[PDB]
RNA sequence: CGCGGGGUGGAGCAGCCUGGUAGCUCGUCGGGCUCAUAACCCGAAGGUCGUCGGUUCAAAUCCGGCCCCCGCAACCA
RNA sequence: AGGCAAGGAGGUAAAAAUGU
RNA sequence: GUGGGAGAGGGUGGUGGAAUUCCCGGAGUAGCGGUGAAAUGCGCAGAUACCGGGAGGAACGCCGAUGGCGAAGGCAGCCACCUGGUCCACCCGUGACGCUGAGGCGCGAAAGCGUGGGGAGCAAACCGGAUUAGAUACCCGGGUAGUCCACGCCCUAAACGAUGCGCGCUAGGUCUCUGGGUCUCCUGGGGGCCGAAGCUAACGCGUUAAGCGCGCCGCCUGGGGAGUACGGCCGCAAGGCUGAAACUCAAAGGAAUUGACGGGGGCCCGCACAAGCGGUGGAGCAUGUGGUUUAAUUCGAAGCAACGCGAAGAACCUUAC
């Protein structure tokens, strides 16, 4: 954490398209280390998809992990005793963390019943550009944005 | 300190108590948040977890304002204390007493205190002479609740501004 | 109302508030903007990006009165005197000069201890 | 860390004292209604002094600026 | 005897006043913090509003008695 | 365009009592 | 003496702009001010900001220096006048007229006081606001005295180079200011810095000595007690100058060194925080402890580094109670 710029995990990726992000998507559902558990819940939400809005799931959860990307938001750091939300950029696999994390964390806010089928709502959602993790990430950027006044406190 | 204001309701019957305190019943949401906005001030619900969800027809804003002066009102009223010593200056003593009429003024109270140290002679004496002298100068701005009790190494006095 | 079309503009800049006066040719001021005007209420009254803001909706005005043709002078040292001018610039209002009239006593009468401590 | 010019050697041999020599003084301040430093100057220290004299006088007379606004900066 | 005003968790104070809506600080308990104590922060507990009672759909609130506290007018003291 | 340096900014450097 | 120089040296008489504040005039609108955040504060009678003019009073930006000057306090716009001191060249006059200095007399910041004037800013006290446990503080808003003048006093100070003055001596180098020269280098007088010898407790000083001397005057002889008391003198007072002792302690001290330390600096690091995930604290129960009971609840372990620990196995045993 000190020295170096610590290295970011490259992953297998998806080994039923090819896709990382996707693989990505899978680890951040997956509580517990059941894997092969929440891959089921994936593709399961993947099929619910198709079902719904018939495109392939694949470029649908791109397109919702794009909407919910956040570029710029706050973190916190105190000056003169004040704490500021200091209104910083995001970098972009950060960024594209975020999102996955967010969208997870809708799939579970949300009152629907089974796995699979929550994270699929979800997913449509976001490509819509409505539901939770959007709203989330909006927010997000409002508190950049009222909070646009510390912005030259940056790191 | 905060109610659900018009349509912050879902408490589905209301007890329509106005900003007056009048009973209009057990109206249904609707009906009142109608009568809300024709009447201009806002059905506050201040008991929405009781026999008819208290439906108080004030602007709730506005309420909410009226306290927050209310409460800045009650701050601005505190104690004030003027330690004398044993032997006095009198320049010091006058400036003192002024102070302590300055404060009764303004609503605030004067704990009058000497500061005594051992030399317990005629240092009591001296006390009275001194807190008794002061509350006589000042008796139209404070009378005293207590009186010059010795506090040992002190002598407290407690002169209370006359009308509040 | 009564219009221009030229003529100046006064950052006046200080460390509590960034505020810029925009006047004609003359000296008569048309169309002025603060932190206050922009909300930001205590200390990012006085933030760059505050300033910036302040500077902007002072430009918006001033086109509500055909103005293009605005000198800049920046009064005082404030944080958001920079912003302020680089907003002008950025606005879209012909921008004649960036002059620099900070009132400096020409060792004037003694300031309060704060500013001063300095000796 | 400052070599561009000396504003000695750029002017040729001339009265200091002179301060109704008004044009050549001008080359002294800066841009501002301000003296140049012995740094930037480069005149004898005395020679420097007598000059920030003679401005002076200038200034009080009317014929040279006592200040400036700094432009376009 | 008169008249005035007062009475709220353990202590000081708001509310009455506008009929519905009990806060605030100090303390008490417990925890956290700390090396440890203070301070600090967090919770928790704790008031039926002197009382008899009335009101009234409902009162700390409106009314009175009685109890008091407070100042003054007041004789023996 | 970059290299630094010298200057001028302005921001940040919060607070926080004690001891067998 | 003659000739020449530098200079914020001192005084007296003027003036010049920037700035601020205050008012008149405009033009204009919802705040400005302020801060680590805020709050009092001012503002719709219209501020703040901006232009124009006026009224002031103070203080002199840039030059500006590490610079110059004075004996020291000190001294900065510029000009004029009055004038002090000083340095240099010539070596011209004078011939030992010199050096110091108890006392004396004079100066002497700032504050202070007396009298009169003025008073824009700032600003003790003081009134506010915050801050805080408290806030008589640091922070903010005002605010009187006072800063400013004249005239009088007062005379202390980290009045410090903490280094009395004079002269001679004893390597240089460096940068500077200033004067003369036959001027890329000489030779005087200042101001700094680095170093020969030497000194010094080291630090450092080191031709501007704290080195070698000589002259002289001031003062010291442990710390507190104490610049106090007492007396005396001075002062309108505030106070000052002069200045003990009793008692007390066996130290007070300086300079360095080694550490440790710091809400000092810099360079670094650790799951130290951040980023992330999952928990404890909430519930029950499992334990270990604290505490309280008890005939005994055996003893030990104490912040991290005690507390699912000695116990890797308490029904009796173990077991110490
Ligand atoms: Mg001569
Ligand atoms: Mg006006
Ligand atoms: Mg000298
Ligand atoms: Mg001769
Ligand atoms: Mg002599
Ligand atoms: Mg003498
Ligand atoms: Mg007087
Ligand atoms: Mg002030
Ligand atoms: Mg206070
Ligand atoms: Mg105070
Ligand atoms: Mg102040
Ligand atoms: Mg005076
Ligand atoms: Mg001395
Ligand atoms: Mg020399
Ligand atoms: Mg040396
Ligand atoms: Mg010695
Ligand atoms: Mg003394
Ligand atoms: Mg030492
Ligand atoms: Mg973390």
């Amino acid at each position: 954490a000190r020295r170096r710029r610590a290295e970011v995990r490259q992953l297998q990726p998806d080994l039923v398209y090819g896709d990382v992000l996707v693989t990505a998507f899978i680890n951040k559902i997956m509580r517990d280390g059941k894997k092969n558990l929440a891959a089921r819940i994936f593709y399961d939400a993947c099929k619910i998809i198709q079902e719904k809005t018939g495109q392939e799931p694949l470029k649908v959860f791109k397109q919702a992990v794009e909407n919910v990307k956040p570029r710029m938001e706050v973190r916190s750091r105190r000056v003169g005793g004040a704490n500021y939300q200091v209104p910083m950029e995001v970098s972009p696999r950060r960024q594209q963390s975020l999102a996955l994390r967010w969208l997870v964390q809708a799939a579970n806010q949300r009152p629907e019943r089974r796995a699979a089928v929550r994270i699929a709502h979800e997913l449509m959602d976001a490509a819509e550009g409505k539901g939770g993790a959007v709203k989330k990430k909006e927010d997000v950027e409002r508190m950049a944005e009222a909070n646009r006044a510390y912005a030259h406190y940056r790191w | 300190k905060e109610y659900l204001t018009n349509e912050r309701i879902r408490a589905k019957q209301v007890r329509v108590v106005g900003p007056d305190g009048k009973q209009l019943g057990i109206m249904d949401t609707r009906e009142a948040l109608r009568l809300a906005q024709e009447m201009d001030l806002d059905l506050v619900l201040v008991g929405p977890n009781a026999d008819p969800p208290v439906a108080r027809i004030m602007d709730y804003s506005k309420w909410r304002y009226e306290q927050q002066m209310a409460e800045k009102e009650a701050r601005k009223t505190e104690v004030k204390s003027i330690k004398f010593r044993v032997k006095i200056d009198e320049h010091d003593y006058q400036t003192k007493l002024g102070h302590i009429k300055r404060f009764l003024q303004e609503g605030h109270k004067v704990k009058v205190t000497i500061m005594f140290r051992g030399r317990e002679v005629a240092h009591p004496e001296l006390g009275e002479r001194i807190l008794n002298r002061v509350t006589e100068d000042l008796k139209d701005l404070a009378v005293v609740e207590m009186k010059p009790e010795m506090l040992g190494r002190d002598m407290n006095m407690l002169l209370a501004p006359v009308k509040v | 109302k009564r219009q221009v079309a030229s003529g100046r503009a006064y950052i006046h800049a200080s460390y509590n508030n960034t505020i810029v006066t925009i006047t004609d040719p003359d000296g008569n001021p048309i169309t002025w903007s603060s932190g206050g005007v922009i909300g930001y209420k205590g200390s990012r009254k006085g933030t760059p990006y505050a300033a910036q803001l302040a500077a902007l909706d002072a430009a918006k005005k001033a086109m509500a009165y055909g103005m293009q043709s605005v000198d800049v002078i920046v009064r005082g040292t404030g944080a958001g005197r920079e912003q302020a001018i680089r907003a002008l610039q950025a606005s879209g209002l012909q921008v004649k000069s960036i002059v620099d009239d900070t009132p400096v006593p020409h060792n004037g009468c003694r300031p309060k201890k704060k500013f001063r401590k300095a000796s | 860390p400052s070599r561009k010019a000396k504003v000695k050697a750029t002017l040729g041999e001339f009265d200091l004292r002179d301060y109704r020599n008004v044009e050549v003084l001008k080359r002294f301040l800066s841009e501002t209604g301000k003296i140049l430093p012995r740094r930037r100057t480069g005149l004898s220290a005395k020679e420097q002094r007598i000059l920030a004299k003679t401005i002076k006088r200038a200034r009080i007379l009317g014929l040279l600026p006592f200040t400036e606004k700094l432009v376009r900066k």
